[PDB]
């Protein structure tokens, strides 16, 4: 990586919820790359091919590469060492490795109404993260691409504001995100043998017994079903309709497994007693 | 013999489709798989032709099935199943195994049952293998990014059937009714049924009924796709119920030359009350909806749904 | 001469559109799907007037365009991975009946690995079917090869089907500057399709009768000579393409800094562009290394390689594929290059490099490690193993 | 061993019978059909207890035995010509899932030429699929290879499917003295089939899951190493077959009068029997000529050839097949032989001969003209063209 | 529009299936091809998947068809037909030809229509191409040397189903009814029919009726095979008439969800009087004939034959 | 350079399907009875058609055979005809070697047979045997395409015809041939009742059209003349003809043309299936042997 490094290349990783918010992650990246191309930068914009096919509420990604020099890392699927991490949905700070391989002097841009301090309770160790940015793009767009993109400029200054104001459909919401962004500065690979050893005979793996730990899907959750047991009739309509087998029938009633629950809200929608409520995930620490 | 399931309260707690798979939030076919595995039991072998219920469930280097499962091509669902059946009946006869004859179930997508896997299906019914062939129908090639299929409804929007000035409806072709295709011409075929995830108990019983038969069975299960049909992830079961209440999907058991309706629809809603909830039909004019309505009416006539449409 | 920043998938469709293809048969498989999806939109929006047939499978895809071409229509289809092997039966009759069916292949690995990434293995199974076959490394070239293979393949001295191949994801998805030509440029370049035989009740013909046992070899040798004459027509097309479209292509080899090179890396596809990026940097460090990208895989430029690549001490051959059991335990390119440079076997050292497996990126570092291995061979003049499976062996 | 004068079809069926195959899937295509007819008779007459599945096609055939192998049963099927290419998609998953499915191939030309005669072309399409592949030249050899390929292929260190190939009509139909082994001889030779994975509700396994993109290359390299270890098991099987059945086979090359030979003809199949009949006769004229018949096509004996065939002045390569567009305009064998003997390219001259097209017999006269050309090259040390398409060019 | 044929005398003299082909003496399918070509006319394109009517007719390097013809694989009879249809409709629309839309006919064998070509068949009906798909049925893979097929009758003798101690009937499987398979599930399918060479006029009318339709049509034709069914070369028409008179083959037109019987069977003979004339059933015991009869009774009920067996 | 003097070539012509099994069993019984032998059916004639001239070849040698892989015997020593009408319009004397023998299965006189043969060339002997009365012709679907024959070898008219061949050449002992046939008794008849009479002393590439594509015929397919298939031909009684043209609509080979004089039968392609005779409601058609005609 010494002979083929690119110091002029900035990597951007934009996390989003699959299907529902993939375009939002895309519009952020495209607007940024188009804005840098007006300054003469060499840019690339694309969606994570690895996350395909995209599923509903699955953590997906959209990457950006901006360089003053011709890009020689085009054929690389993912940005492995991001400089700017962007979240289109707030709950992505919970249970999703959005800080893996971040480079020094990096910035975290999050779309939320919660305080930065509360977010750090979900980030844990911030590592080499230099700055954190919070913007309420939900109210500004009322797309949310421009207010988030505007908040990125305020902290990194990758492209000029006027240049980005010429590529967005809503420049007004962008400037708000550029102005109301809350910035806080923070203090500053396996071998092929093992990669071969981790490959079982013909790819044949044993069947699970109780759960499939190869795919823990709790971090898909934007919202979680909350039960009111005094309103529960124990009809178990919810139990027979969960696509992810997250409900167990007990004497106390239906118990919801939060390790895999994707928060689709099916159980809530079909419940005739209204004993279930969809509540944002960031109201929970577990 | 797998006993009849009386109710949800009397339905088994045991899951054979555990939590942990990369399927969409509120995935219809995922629930289908969950209900099928629950009704099947431990003595079951699953065959998964390439599609969403293969890719999404096994991603990556794993799987949710507590029972044996093998990948098949999208082209040979029934062909592979035939091999597993032929193998077990021979290994048992030659005393090369003490294993009892298992439930052999194919979980094929609509493309893998109606389009590119149809030939391997028909020939399996002809040979009379003791195999349950199930088609979970999301009315598209979903895993490849939602492309048109023989079960994709008329005028539906796919990446292969986009609406334009030349073709305003996107898809000009009316869907193929595969259950009726294979229901005739196959003497060894003893049990055919159409099911929906809106009716989980009815669904599971039909599976158990097909498995209890000493021959080939075919069950076409309706499984709404929130990602493909473009509707909220928590409206999949409402969509499944609406599909039946509007005549888009018919629940029955065709045995001995006669259709036997599964659910009693006293009154049918117009097709608009089902298609308005899905953005794949969002391009259609009231005239296209009319052609759809006429088609659904005729479709209900074949099986015996004579009730009129309310507020048509 | 409008320049656009489009992917390979869209680029191919624009080449297909400008070719005024009459029949298109489709089926979904990544990463070629976008081609049919773009073609479906172009038809739906009236950008192209064509019959867009929904095939029940890939075997059906090639079957449809087979019969459509025989009815005198210009046809186009395509597939990937196990879609390529599913339609395997139809390939030979198409060439044997001299029907210039063009099939785009955005490469994808077979099962296994599965539906993720690319390998050339799928398209390399069709090596014998008697088609024109070559890889485009960039979206611009994918558009160009579409028109060219139509020009060469539908040439009445040739009349042969073509495999317009392009790397999965790396060419199909990644954007690139594409000069989309004008129709007057294409009208100037590509004449209407006309074969010597066609299904027409006005002029009745019997296409494909069971031939005499003794007439086996003459029919086989007839198509053989047709294959041999492809190269001459191809050269004329590249000279004509440069004149009309302003882009000069080499009929056989895309050579980059090979004049004074002591060792070179031979291969095809987009990964050779990466190889040029590693070669460029090593050239600036004073190391005389080069890269030779194969533009035409079929018919193989045997003598062209023998003439132009026989001046190097060592040649590394990259095979982004899994051709199991083959000689020298490398890939097809390794075997076919050694065959071409056989008379220089004592002098020109050759070694095979197998990488990009499962759709993995052949990284810059890996290309560096290849070039360094070549210097060891160039210094010693010896080859320990005929192939190295990267990154497990080198 | 009872000696009988039976065809190749009956010989193969007895090998299948002696293997106690549990599942058989059938389909009609000339000239391999006779195998299944005998197998159908053996089951009907109670000579063999096996499930005789009536496949709807070749794609299904390989698909049936695929699932059947996964259920732990010994399986058998087969095809010819376009039947081989129709089931093309299933070849890679069968090998990739390590299922030692044996498929007998009585060679037949594709369409075109058609339904008459044999070419190795059909089976040579499956060269990359990761199977065990070799040609039987005699009816006796067709029976022997069946048992050998089962033992080697079902070996837990190998676990790979096999292509038991044999020439169309010339081996499949033509009668020959066959020593049919005893059940005790085979039972000693061939133990029951046992794989590492199997579909069993008592010990559940997930066979063929979608793997991680990064796990692509290790899975490919895992099967690569499995292919490499085939030769060692093959040698052990040939030594053991000789001990039990009394016939000693060479694992790679059946050479005839090659010890002091100056020029030889390299190839595979029944037409090599014609070559052996011609070489002896020229030897009686004082001419030091030889024949080296390839017994194992896959995995290719690269190093074995480099060691044993590098002592000759000239080598003629007969390719009874039509691999169009390939390097040197000969066949696959020419390219893969030159690749193996690449290090001796300046001394050991090699030339390709393409004959037997459309199923024509490669006559003594044709082989004579090959042998004369080899002496001409050996005297001059020069090769005009790399291939001759007999009898249009030689 | 192709007019109705009143009688044998009022049938056209013009042949489009000329003398000269390597078919068996008294070949049923050969007459099938002749009658179809006679009813089709000059504006016809034939698609011949690999089988007897391809190999035997073209041996060697020739053909008996006066109209255009192309070979197809046994796997893609309808698939190729779909392409030829799409091509002409495209070449005409884009004004790249002055050719009128031709009759597009597939002559597929039972194996290529019911077994290995069923997938390519169903999808053509699904796409609703204006193509006439015909299955000539000799109830075996005849060209390969008579091997079992989905249309091969129960207890029949083939090289893949030889009678033995283990399998006394040879073929244990009852045949697949392809006409009933595709008659349902395809909205674009407009005309289905079954025909027999015993009734040449009825056959030609059904063909012309299918060609006249504004969509895909399918005609399942019964074509006795003297070589395969093992009976004298001059009793092929006697086998064709007997097959209908005994209920082994049913003549009808399934249209608009309702069956219309073609020939009036006042009384149907037992199957034994039909199977005894064929050496392919010569191994069957009276228990097998009963099972065949029970099956034929059930098969006749499906089409509307309620009369008892005499 | 490749001659084999110890190798005798035998060419056995027959009518397809009906006598394909018989011609094979004739060849097989002799090779099994003998030395170095080879027995096979003409792969070129496959699949066999009804009444089509097919062939079965034999090679017996005291030395190892090195010409096994050749499809056909190009220089026959023994020509055997199981059907009488095969002398008409079929090249049965091509490449015949000196000192040869012609074996014919018929009840007709030798003199009549010679009227259709013309010049016998290198033919030395002619043999006739009435195996029709001694045995019965056998047909089966088994033993096809290389399969084994469950009915065995020499079950029908094979042995009596094969026995007549032995009487003239003496290639194998009768007892050896009697141990491979199902009817040694009928064999003894054919070996004894055989009547032997001694007789007096590049371009292919140019011929290959584009892709093998040929133009459609207009009136006839001259590439396949099938008149020489006839063992019998239909003869009409025009005073019994109602001109219903029932025969015309049932002819698989379009050999009947409707004229003002009535149905005209084309003898150039007629295979003599006898369908027209069987389907004629007026009985104006009769099946008569082909060898009752000189044209
Ligand atoms: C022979 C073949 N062709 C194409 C593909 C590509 N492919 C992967 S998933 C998929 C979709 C399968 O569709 P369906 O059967 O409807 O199942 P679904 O994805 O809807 O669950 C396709 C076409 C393949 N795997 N194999
Ligand atoms: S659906 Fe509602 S009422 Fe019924 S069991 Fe679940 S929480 Fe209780
Ligand atoms: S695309 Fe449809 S079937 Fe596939 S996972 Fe998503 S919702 Fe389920
Ligand atoms: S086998 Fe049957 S269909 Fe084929 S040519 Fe002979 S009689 Fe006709
Ligand atoms: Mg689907
Ligand atoms: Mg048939």
């Amino acid at each position: 990586k010494d002979l083929f490094a690119e110091p002029n290349l900035k990597q951007i990783t934009v996390w989003a919820r699959g299907v529902v918010m993939n375009k939002d992650a895309r519009d952020i990246v495209v607007a940024l790359t188009e804005a840098a191309a007006k300054e003469g930068k060499y840019v690339q914009a694309w969606e994570n091919y690895v996350d395909l096919p995209d599923r509903i509420y699955v953590p997906v990604r959209a990457y950006a590469r901006i360089s003053s020099d011709p890009i020689e890392s085009k054929y690389i699927y993912e940005n492995e060492t991001p400089d700017i991490v962007v979240l289109v949905e707030e709950s992505l700070i919970k249970g999703v490795p959005i800080l893996k391989g971040i480079r020094p002097g990096s910035t975290l841009v999050v779309n939320t109404k919660r305080s930065i301090d509360t977010i750090l309770e979900f980030l844990g160790d911030t590592g080499n993260l230099a700055q954190i940015v919070t913007v309420d793009a939900n109210s500004m767009a009322e797309g949310i691409a421009a207010p988030i993109a505007g908040a990125v400029v305020k902290a990194t200054g990758i492209v000029d504001v006027e240049n980005l104001a010429a590529v967005v459909k809503n420049p007004a919401a962008m400037r708000r995100g550029y102005a109301e962004a809350q910035v806080r500065q923070l203090p500053p690979a396996v071998s092929a043998t093992e990669l071969l050893r981790q490959m079982p005979f013909a790819g044949t793996v044993p069947s699970p017994v109780t759960e499939n730990e190869g795919m823990v899907t709790g971090n898909w959750r934007i919202q979680r079903p909350i039960i009111d047991r005094e309103a529960c009739t124990e009809c178990y309509t919810c139990w027979i309709y969960c696509p992810d087998s997250c409900i167990t029938r007990t004497e106390e009633g239906p118990v919801f497994n939060m390790k895999y629950c994707k928060g689709c809200g099916l159980c809530t929608a079909v419940c005739p007693s209204g004993a279930l409520t969809n509540v944002p995930e960031l109201d929970f620490k577990d | 013999m797998l006993d009849r399931i009386a109710s949800i309260k009397k339905a088994p707690d045991e899951e054979y489709y555990v939590p942990g798979h990369r399927t969409c939030a509120g995935c219809g076919p995922a629930l289908t798989y969950r209900l099928v595995a629950k009704a099947a039991g431990p003595n079951t072998i699953f065959i998964g032709p390439t599609g969403c219920m293969y890719v999404a469930n096994t991603s990556y280097g794993c799987g949710p099935w507590r029972v044996p499962w093998i990948h098949a091509q999208i082209t040979n669902g029934g062909a592979v199943a035939s091999g597993i059946e032929a193998a077990y009946k021979a290994m048992i006869r030659k005393k090369k195994t003490d294993a009892e004859f298992p439930n052999i179930i194919v979980m094929a997508g609509d493309g893998g049952a109606v389009d590119i896997g149809l030939q391997a299906l028909s020939a399996m019914l002809y040979r009379g293998h003791d195999v349950l062939f199930i088609c979970y129908d999301n009315e598209s090639y979903a895993n490849t990014g939602i492309q048109t299929s023989p079960t994709t409804p008329y005028g539906a929007n796919t990446t292969f059937t986009p609406p334009g000035e030349v073709v305003p409806e996107g898809k000009k072709l009316f869907p193929k009714d595969n259950p009726k295709v294979i229901a005739h011409g196959h003497p060894e075929l003893k049990y055919v049924a159409t099911a929906s995830i809106g009716w989980p108990v009815d669904l599971m019983n039909k599976v158990r009924k097909g498995l209890n038969q000493e021959g080939p069975a075919y069950i076409h299960i309706h499984a709404p796709c929130p990602k493909g049909w473009q509707f909220p992830a928590d409206k999949t079961i409402e969509m499944a119920k609406l599909a039946v209440q509007t005549g888009m999907f018919q629940l029955y058991e065709y045995e001995n030359g006669e259709y036997k309706l599964s659910v009693k629809v006293d009154k049918r809603k117009p097709v608009s009350e089902y298609m308005k909830l899905q953005k794949r039909f969002a391009h259609l004019k009231p005239e296209h909806i009319a052609k759809m309505q006429a088609f659904v009416d005729a479709r209900c006539a074949e099986v015996g749904i004579t009730v009129p449409v309310v507020a048509s | 001469g409008k320049v656009r920043n489009i992917s390979g998938c869209v680029a191919v469709a624009h080449g297909v559109r400008l070719a005024d293809v009459d029949v298109i048969c489709s089926y979904p498989i990544r990463p070629y799907t976008g081609i049919m999806s773009e073609l479906a939109r172009m038809v739906a929006d009236g950008e192209l007037d064509a019959e867009f047939v929904h095939g029940e499978g890939e075997h059906a895809q090639l079957s449809v365009v087979y019969g459509a071409s025989a009815a005198g229509a210009r046809v186009f289809t395509g597939s990937s991975g196990v879609g390529v092997t599913y339609a395997m039966e139809v390939y030979s009759p198409i060439s044997g009946e001299r029907l210039p069916v063009q099939m785009a292949i955005a490469d994808r690995t077979l099962d296994p690995p599965g539906d993720f990434g690319e390998e050339h293995t799928d398209a390399e199974c069709c090596r014998d079917q008697g088609w024109i076959q070559g890889w485009a490394s960039t979206p611009q070239e994918a558009l160009d090869n579409t028109l060219i293979y139509y020009r060469v393949g539908e040439d009445q001295r040739v009349l042969l089907p073509q495999y317009a191949c392009l790397d999965g994801y790396f060419v199909s998805h990644i954007l690139g500057p594409v000069d989309i030509p004008d129709e007057a440029q294409v009208k100037e370049f590509l004449p209407p399709y006309k074969n010597h035989h066609v299904l027409d009740p006005r002029k009745p013909q019997i296409i494909g009768p069971q031939i005499e046992p003794a007439m086996g070899p003459p029919l086989q040798y007839q198509r053989y000579q047709a294959v041999k004459g492809v190269h001459k027509v191809l050269e004329e097309a590249c000279d004509e393409f440069a004149r009309i479209f302003g882009r000069k292509y080499d009929p056989y080899l895309d050579e980059y800094l090979t004049d004074d090179a002591e060792v070179i890396i031979f291969g095809q596809g987009a990964h050779m562009e990466t190889a040029k990026a590693v070669a460029r940097r090593l050239r600036n460090l004073g190391e005389k290394v080069g890269v030779a990208r194969l533009r035409t895989f079929r018919p193989f430029p045997t003598e062209q390689i023998k003439e132009r690549l026989s001046k190097f001490k060592a040649i590394g051959v990259l095979d982004v594929s899994a051709n199991f059991g083959i000689s020298c335990s490398g890939g097809v390119l390794l075997s076919e290059l050694r065959a071409a440079l056989y008379d220089y076997g004592d002098k020109v050292k050759t070694v095979g490099f197998v990488a990009g497996l499962g759709g993995e990126v052949v990284t810059h570092d890996e290309f560096y490690r290849m070039f360094q291995k070549l210097k060891e061979i160039a210094k010693t003049g010896k080859v320990e193993q005929t192939s190295y499976w990267i990154p497990f062996e080198l």
